[PDB]
RNA sequence: AAAAUGGAGA
RNA sequence: GAAGGGCCGCGAGCCCCCGCGCCUGGAGGAAGGAGAAGUCGUAACAAGGUAUCCGUAGGUGAACCUGCGGAUGGAUCCUU
RNA sequence: CAUCCGGUCGAUCCUGCCGGAGCGCGACGCUCUCCCCAAGGACGAAGCCAUGCAUGCCCGCUCACCCGGGACGCGGCGGACGGCUCAGGACAACGGUUGCACCCCCCGCGGCGGUCCCUGCUAGCCGGACACCGCUGGCAACCCGGCGCCAAGACGUGCGCGCACGGGCGCGCGCCCCGCGGGCGAGCAGCGUGACGCAGCGACGGCCCGCCCGGGCUUCCGGGGCAUCACCCGGUCGGCGCGGUCGCGGCGCGCCGAGGGCCCGACGCCUGGCGGAGAAUCAGGGUUCGACUCCGGAGAGCGGGCCUGCGAGACGGCCCGCACAUCCAAGGACGGCAGCAGGCGCGGAACUUGCCCAAUGCGCGGCGCGCGAGGCAGCGACGGGGAGCGCGCGAGCGAGGCGGGCCCACAGCCCCCGCCGCGCAGCCGAGGGCAAGGUCUGUGCCAGCAGCCGCGGUAAUUCCAGCUCGGCGAGCGUCGCGCGGCGCUGCUGCAGUUGAAACGCCCGUAGUUGGCCCCCCGCCGCCACGAGGAAACGGGAGCGCUCCAGGCAGGCCCGUUGGCCC
């Protein structure tokens, strides 16, 4: 397998250790998942959001980021949550190339739709910055769940001077 | 794992450090005649057994009395040597092993008892009589010459019924 | 000898022993590793082979007679080395190429006794021991 | 290498099993179960050798299956049945039942046991671990883990079993100096009471044990198997923990050698 | 190294052939945090931990800075 | 002033 | 949803330049070594007939000789 | 377990090495009347394999021109165990010490065993759908062609308690330190809230958690030579994110900052380099070897990839690259013995193309089978441990012949009985060390001998033989080897004014070494000294195989053993 073994890496002093044996199945590595997010299904129907379960050591079952576009967010302040399909991947931060293919990454800042979260405007001015994001149908949030290992699209909502730090980049930079 | 091959081997026969020394050489023949030993490997076999019996005592002597490793081993040393009779049971001393005699191990050998008790009256006669199954310890007939009997049961040495003791009725070629 | 002695000097003594170990002719003989490659015999009691040209090496002094030996190429290393024949008049049996085993002269390298320049000694010819051929114990 | 393995050669046998090195191409490995590998002496020797009820292991194979031994109601065909301290080997036909106690010489030996003693078997406990969605459980030294234990007890409590439903007989709690019975190192069949606790904010707790002989010795608390809240409360071996010494062993056999 | 210190322990090894010793040394890496900044020549404990990185497995806890220059002296503490 | 050999091996 | 195709993730091998490292083939040179009786001188060992000997240069059939600074293991433990 | 002696000479006293002398292991050679226990293709060939065998076991589901014996298949589980060889591999493998609150696991074993339902519902039992077979296909084989029915303790749809309950989420203790309990040494688990969501199994309801278990990392202390290898690494080295894995991680993939490691020898290079438990020989102190029992690691001609599974990069799994094959009818296929025999090759050399599951363990399985694992015999001067060829004046046996007994999967063997009994030896020397003829024959420094030191030049204690005789002995010698010898490798414990040897001289950095001196404190080191540390083996209880070598048995028995030191 595409192993992940210490012997393959050089020693700290720069020694190149010859591997004692061949590569091992419990040290096996797998295909990095490139997640697919649909801006619109529109006329085409060939692609749908499908998830992959894979064989693992010990029989454990792993859900994967095969095709995930629908997304869930729980307002930290409210503790209530709403589920819809998120707009796309906006701030991978590791690479801007990943954003183009909408490859989802754990806790990568994304573009969030407000199809069921428009209800926030009914409460009086809760998170006015979120209120300005919710009516627009475009928000910022980090999908804080592991997509490749556990196939999860549930995520937190961005609130706090952390959202402002990201927003300063998200607005013109 | 070749389980039946598993075993151990021993080296009773140990040759000396300088072979052609006149005193050692002469004593060999002199001892060979005294106890009637057929092969010269045996005297060295005796030397190896004698040394082990000499070292245990030297190390034991350098230990203080009643030291458990000393006390248990000392009583052990005396027990085995007293059984042999080379150590007089009366001596009863861990230090008494030192000054030991090779002649005493030879005396313990059953071939020797037969000559001494006049059972065959000669070492040459003794080996021949044992070869012809004519001396039995406690009645257990042995044809190997060096039965080696503990002194504790020396009084139980006996002759054999086949043609020496009270003839069973098998006089070798004479019978037929 | 100066000697460096201290509770923390296991370094000087360790290097010195390792370096000054290889000073003896005997130590270097077994520890350089040259001797296994250098010896015609590959460090063995006997080596099979085929016989080549016979040889009559003059002796030195006191010994003053030619001692017939046969030069044989050992099959394994493809090298030709001479082997001293055994007892009196034992070379007449050995003539053309025949299976010959060769053994050490005791010294293990030095030429035996006073017969100069011969390192090895033949022990067999054909399939029969050459010391039996001499006694006619085992002969063709 | 590769996956897990299931074979044992006749040298890898723990030297406390005292199975003979000779007369063995391969050792009897015990199958995993209530009792761990090192501790359980395979039941083949218990019937084939100690009892000498079976001439061969094949003879142990012939009768073990048909309900001939029942600790907590179970026999099995396997002569690798897992067993340990205070396990009541039960034989109806032998007209007797027995508890295997660690003999001083480090091999668990069956002591013929009375039916009241047959009723109770003992397994130690460690610390309560949440199991079943937080529904409480207690970790045990032998595999008998149970849900809903006594709520107040906290750590290192010995436990006894009725052998059928076998609900915990007693939650013995250590009071320090409580009659203890560690069984590890040289504590094989040794009786005493505890003294000094050296947890030391460090691994392996050293507990000193004062003894009837007079010896106080620290040890891993891992091998503790308390005998009674006070007194042995369960019959101990014929040694009674007194522990014999090699000098007597030569004499006890020496009279025995003359006596036979 | 960023937020990382290389601490050197010294081991005195008894060699039997010569009862004199060798001062072999080892340099091990850990993770310091700006909460306890370190001076040169300090006694720094390292805790056995989760394997952090390729060389990182330890983490600093207690720092005791020594005055002026501490040099070495091969002192194991 | 010149002024050189001394076979082998008991 | 197979036979296929594609984008690729891995991946032995290949090829082309090198950077090593180990092994080896040589026409012929250039040495070393060994065996009772070869040659030409005869250097040194007695101040061995010019006492040696070292370093360094120069020559030289061949050892050797010569120049200059030393050391005696010198043939001088010794006259203002 | 504390040692010599032959040799530089005209002699002496030396240094110094050569040689014997001791001891183990394998060749080799000369040889064997024994008997018993026994290693056995490790040695620059992990070279090639012809020929057979080496993981098989039960039919829930049998409807098979049978019987109570059941084929077959579907399924169930095992072939990830073992056996073998150490090729590769030098902060690795490896021994012991940590932890995994960075983690998976099948067997078994003790708990749990509520499982909303949107949909379809028969929920007291729903499907349609494959083998076996039936019928007829090809090829030179390999290889498996269709069709037709047909069942499952086969496979699949689905009922059932929204404190449904799959994970994984999102989110919610603290309040300067520390204690509390489901808690630990450690604020860790769990619960609640909010969003999803479809794990159970279930068509004969078993998912889940523990315990064990075997892994998977990991912490320290160890873990070949070479400096005629000194500066080396460039994901290299620290962070910062992320992917990926059972999992932590440069492991990968982005992003940065310039780090790492070194004369206490880094990096490099080499290794006829598997490490250890061990083994050899020795007073101590050592030295040497570890492939073979066992223990861990690897690897099945060679590199890669992959499946199946709970675990293998398995190789008597697969698929490709590369070599080399085999069949091959020219169209194809199909290997893998560093498993057991047995060949070829190779070398100095290294066992039956045997029998075989009764045991000894392991698989499937309460009513037994397999396992060239092993067991057994064969072979076998690897080696051991113990007899004989007489003793005596008579008569005595043991190598054997035949039958019995005994024995043994089957036979054998010791043994036990009788008629009988066919007792029978080598290979090294004889000048010294080193023990034993200046006997007697050839003999001319010739042959030859000759470890060594030395003999044969015409009168040999030294060869060539027959005398004799010394040693050892059914084993003797010849070699190569390791140790002792050898304080000739020196730490103990060596030399250096002339034997072998003080740098031509001085500064100098690491390195090594620093006087007295502060009683009491705290760390070093340091001993005493425990806990917990697998054996085998060895030190070492007890024990008479016909005596040991052996083995851990034995008997009216310490709960008889097998203690104890490793």
């Amino acid at each position: 397998g595409i192993t992940h073994d210490k012997m393959y890496k050089r020693s700290k002093t720069g020694a190149v250790q010859g591997k004692w044996h061949k590569k091992r199945k419990y040290n096996l590595g797998r295909q990095p998942a490139n997640t697919k997010l649909i801006v619109k299904v529109t006329s085409k129907k060939n692609e749908g959001q499908k998830i992959s379960t894979i064989r693992c050591r010990g029989g454990n079952i792993k859900r994967r980021a095969l095709r995930l576009s629908h997304g869930s967010f729980a307002w930290g302040s409210a503790d209530i949550s709403h589920k819809a399909r998120i707009l796309q991947v906006v701030y991978n931060s590791t690479s801007n190339e990943l954003v183009r293919t909408n490859t989802l990454v754990k806790g990568c800042v994304v573009q969030i739709d407000s199809a069921p979260f428009k209800s926030a405007l009914s409460n009086d001015t809760l998170d006015k910055e979120i209120l300005d994001q919710i009516r627009g149908d475009h928000i910022l949030a980090r999908i804080s769940s592991r997509p490749g290992q556990v196939g999860t699209a549930d995520g937190y909502i961005l609130e706090g001077p952390e959202l402002l730090f990201y927003q300063k980049k998200l607005a013109p930079k | 794992p070749r389980i039946s091959r598993h075993r151990n081997s021993s080296k009773t026969y140990s040759t000396p450090k300088k072979p052609f020394t006149k005193p050692r050489l002469d004593a060999e023949l002199k001892l060979c005649g005294e106890y009637g030993l057929k092969c010269k490997r045996e005297i060295y076999r005796a030397r190896y057994m004698l040394a082990k019996i000499r070292r245990t005592a030297r190390n034991l002597l350098t230990l203080d009395e009643n030291d458990i490793k000393r006390r248990f081993e000392g009583a052990a040393l005396l027990r085995r040597l007293h059984m042999l009779g080379i150590l007089d049971e009366e001596k009863d001393q861990l230090d008494y092993v030192l000054g030991l005699r090779i002649e005493d191990i030879f005396k313990r050998r059953l071939q020797s008892v037969i000559v001494e008790s006049k059972l065959a009256k000669s070492v040459h006669h003794a080996r021949n009589m044992i070869k012809a199954r004519h001396i039995s310890v406690g009645g257990q007939i042995v044809n190997i010459p060096s039965y080696m009997v503990r002194i504790s049961n020396t009084s139980r040495v006996a002759i054999a019924d086949t043609s020496s003791l009270a003839p069973n009725g098998k006089p070798g070629r004479t019978k037929r | 000898s100066g000697k460096t002695s201290g509770l923390y000097t296991a370094r000087k003594l360790r290097t010195i022993r390792r370096i000054q170990r290889w000073a003896d002719k005997r130590y270097r003989k077994a520890h350089l590793g040259t001797w296994l490659k250098a010896n015609p015999l590959e460090g063995a009691c006997m080596a099979r082979g085929i016989v080549t040209q016979k040889i009559g090496i003059s002796a030195k002094q006191p010994n003053s007679a030619v001692r017939k030996a046969v030069r044989v190429q050992l099959t394994k290393n493809s090298k030709k080395i001479t082997a001293f024949v055994p007892r009196d008049g034992s070379l007449t049996y050995i003539d053309n190429n025949d299976e010959v085993l060769v053994a050490g002269f005791g010294r293990a390298g030095r030429a035996v006794g006073d017969i100069p320049g011969c390192r090895f000694k033949v022990i067999k010819v054909a399939g029969i021991g050459l010391l039996a051929l001499f006694l006619r114990k085992r002969e063709k | 290498a590769r996956g897990v393995r299931k074979h044992l050669k006749r040298l890898n046998a723990p030297k406390h099993w005292l199975l003979d090195k000779m007369g063995g191409i391969w050792a009897p490995r015990p199958t995993n179960g209530p009792h761990g590998l090192r501790e359980c002496i395979p039941l083949i020797l218990i019937l084939r050798n100690r009892l000498h009820y079976a001439n061969t292991y094949a003879e142990t194979s012939m009768i073990l299956q048909d309900k001939n031994v029942l600790i907590d109601g179970k026999p099995r065909t396997d002569p690798t049945f897992p067993v340990g301290f205070m396990d009541v080997f039960e034989i109806p036909k032998v007209h007797k039942t027995f508890r295997v106690l660690y003999d001083v010489k480090g091999r668990f030996t069956l002591v013929p046991i009375q039916s009241n003693e047959a009723g109770f078997k003992l397994c130690r406990v460690q610390k309560i671990f949440l199991g079943d969605k937080g529904m409480p459980y207690l970790s045990t030294h032998d595999a008998r883990t149970i849900r809903f234990p006594h709520p107040d007890i906290k750590t290192n409590d010995t436990i006894k079993i009725n052998l059928k439903t076998g609900k915990i007989d007693e939650w013995y709690k250590f009071d320090i100096g409580k009659i203890v019975m560690v069984t590890g190192g040289r504590n094989c069949g040794r009786i005493g009471t505890i003294q000094a606790i050296d947890k030391h904010m460090g691994s392996y707790t050293m507990i000193r044990m004062k003894d009837t002989e007079g010896t106080e010795f620290l040890t891993r608390l891992c091998n503790v198997f308390v005998i009674g809240n006070d007194s042995p409360a369960v019959a101990i071996p014929t040694t009674k923990g007194i522990r014999p010494d090699i000098i007597k062993n030569r004499e006890l056999r020496l009279r025995s050698i003359a006596k036979r | 190294m960023q937020r990382s210190i290389i601490v050197r322990r010294d081991y005195l090894h008894f060699v039997q052939k010569y009862k004199r010793y060798e001062r072999r040394h080892k340099h091990v890496a850990a993770h310091l945090s700006p909460c306890f900044r370190v001076k040169e020549g300090d006694i720094v404990t390292i805790g056995e931990c989760r394997p952090l990185s390729k060389t990182i497995r330890f983490n600093v806890i207690k720092v005791e800075p020594v005055s002026e220059a501490a040099k070495k002296r091969f002192s194991p503490f």
